[PDB]
């Protein structure tokens, strides 16, 4: 519930930061920072499946 | 200002025989696309902490699968996402020997 909202908040905050960084190496550092936080929030099967699904999509950026 | 909207029906659960070819469909109404497979490691698709083994396969959106094997079956997912969020619909593939 409320944890699912913080996930989308981290994703959108990470999406904006990733796609405004010209340094391709610094973009991977932003993913890794969002990776650790996202894994630190989710607790259910669907929420963990969501936090994973996000992580792979920021890599598509 | 929304997550991407996908055609509700697809992908559809498909059954195929080994050695045959397979095509999985996705339809986006709008936004990048990447397909995924759910990897089963020792009879469990989930890892140590409870996260799923999921692998990106590629990036109407069709995915060609030629000469499917036993390891090719499982759960496939279509990830669409934008600035706001993501949307995903999953289907399961079935492989049959002769």
């Amino acid at each position: 519930g409320d944890r699912r909202k913080e996930m989308d908040k981290v994703y959108r905050t990470a999406f904006k930061r990733i796609t405004s960084t010209p340094d391709k190496e610094k973009r991977k550092e932003v993913v890794k920072e969002a990776t650790e936080q996202l894994r630190r929030i989710a607790k259910d099967e669907e929420e963990k499946k969501k936090a994973a699904y996000m992580i792979l999509f920021l890599k598509t950026l | 200002p929304h997550r991407p909207i996908l055609q509700a029906g697809l992908p559809a659960n498909t059954t195929a025989v080994v050695g045959s070819d397979v095509e999985l469909l996705c339809k986006v109404y709008s936004p990048h696309i990447q397909w995924l497979k759910h990897i089963v490691i020792n009879g469990s698709s989930f890892g140590a902490d409870g996260f799923p083994y999921v692998q990106v396969l590629k990036t109407v959106e069709v995915l060609y699968l030629r000469n499917v094997s036993a390891e090719d079956a499982g759960e496939y997912t279509c990830l669409a996402g934008n600035s706001i969020g993501l949307s995903y619909q999953s289907a399961w593939l079935t492989v049959l020997p002769e």
